[PDB]
């Protein structure tokens, strides 16, 4: 994902999230919708699976 | 090391008597629970006495 870093401030890990590795070719199951915005500076994040 | 996002608590830092040397250059150390800072920082090394 990436070659290096040097320095930086933020670091957040929250609660485990499990999800599954595998592939298939099948009709999809599930719908996840993401908003990412940002105000003065405020990153934001809205999810409802 | 780089100390962030986190609420301070120096109670258990003043509260104690091991130390030896517990100066505060440009703040006064009776009013640090109600003084919000962006980052903070500590420094450690040995040096004879
Ligand atoms: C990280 O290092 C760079 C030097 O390339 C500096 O410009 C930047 O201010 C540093 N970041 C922090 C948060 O100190």
């Amino acid at each position: 994902v990436y070659s290096s870093a040097n320095n930086c401030t933020f670091e957040y890990v929250s609660q485990p999230f499990l999800m599954d590795l595998e592939g298939k070719q099948g009709n999809f199951k599930n719908l996840r919708e993401f908003v990412f915005k940002n105000i003065d500076g405020y990153f934001k994040i809205y999810s409802k699976h | 090391k780089r100390i962030s996002n986190c609420v301070a608590d120096y109670s258990v830092l003043y509260n104690s008597a091991s130390f030896s040397t517990f100066k505060c250059y440009g703040v006064s150390p009776t009013k640090l629970n109600d003084l919000c800072f962006t980052n903070v920082y500590a420094d450690s090394f040995v040096i004879r006495g």
